[PDB]
């Protein structure tokens, strides 16, 4: 039925439809096969306001997706600041790892994000954690050559 | 130029024969278009 | 076989010693401010 | 881009220092080939 019908909406960006589809009882948790919420979609792609209408309705902040990673990877590893904030604000685990033991933090440090760092490391960020090869934020930055995030 | 020239020494003398024609032909060269390396000889750092 | 070679060294020590060879040059470009000196820098040639 | 070449890595060292490419070059976006300079009036140009 309608939990199909919402994480097309929640990709498209599509407000009311989003609105009228969580008043249709869709459910907020849906995912499709690689286990990406409207919430995911909403994350990845920078509605703002689609993840404000969908955490009100319930959302949950913190699902992951078949290789684990979280809407707060896909905001801070893609630069939405305001959706990076507005889901840590609503609960969303600033430390959590994927199947590759990779953070928001490592995603953010990554590209060379320095806003959303910092708003990760104000939420507590783990400095130090380790994906799966031993590497921490700062490694990344010095290889990047970021003097700035270093 | 000689053999051997490199292309800053052509450069120079490309400079004055532009300079050349922007100042003593100020009435009648409307722009000149310097090429440094091939000439109707053939190619090199010693033609233009 | 008394001296332990195959065709196959053979082969490769023509394609290794009957070779021409892209050297590029000094004084190439582009070059360095003030370089005075440009010539083709020649390395290997096919046997004759 | 030059950063991503940048950090291309060479050598894993013994102590496990890594040999980035940017530790061994310097790396810009150029042109193919440096032989032909032109110019327009005196100024860089290019054209058609």
């Amino acid at each position: 039925d309608l939990g199909k019908k919402l994480l097309e909406a929640a990709r498209a960006g599509r407000d009311d439809e989003v609105r009228i589809l969580m008043a249709n009882g869709a459910d907020v948790n849906a995912a499709d096969v690689v286990g990406w919420t409207p919430l995911h979609l909403a994350a990845y792609w920078g509605h703002l306001e689609i993840v404000e209408v969908l955490l009100k309705n319930g959302a949950d902040v913190n699902a992951y997706d078949t290789l684990g990673s979280t809407p707060l990877h896909l905001a801070a590893h893609f630069g939405h600041l305001e959706i990076v904030e507005v889901l840590l604000k609503n609960g969303a685990d600033v430390n959590a790892k994927d199947d590759n033991g990779i953070t928001p933090l490592h995603l953010a440090a990554n590209r060379g994000h320095l806003e959303i760092v910092e708003v990760l490391l104000k939420y507590g960020a783990d400095v130090n954690a380790q994906d799966k090869f031993g590497k921490t934020a700062f490694d990344i930055s010095i290889n990047n050559g970021n003097e700035d995030l270093a | 130029l000689p053999a051997g020239a490199t292309q800053e020494r052509t450069q120079k003398v490309l400079n004055e024969v532009t300079h050349y024609y922007l100042t003593k032909e100020k009435n009648n060269v409307e722009s000149v278009f310097a090429w440094n390396g091939f000439g109707f000889a053939g190619r090199g750092q010693n033609t233009g | 076989n008394k001296f332990q070679l195959t065709p196959v060294d053979v082969i490769t020590a023509i394609k290794a010693q009957n070779a021409q060879v892209a050297a590029g040059q000094l004084g190439g470009t582009p070059p360095v401010k003030g370089q005075q000196l440009n010539a083709s820098i020649i390395a290997q040639t096919r046997l004759t | 881009s030059t950063e991503e070449f940048g950090k291309i890595l060479l050598k894993v060292n013994q102590d496990g220092s890594r040999v980035l490419l940017r530790d061994v070059a310097k790396i810009e976006l150029g042109g193919e080939n440096y032989d032909i300079i032109a110019e327009f009036n005196g100024q860089p140009a290019s054209g058609l």
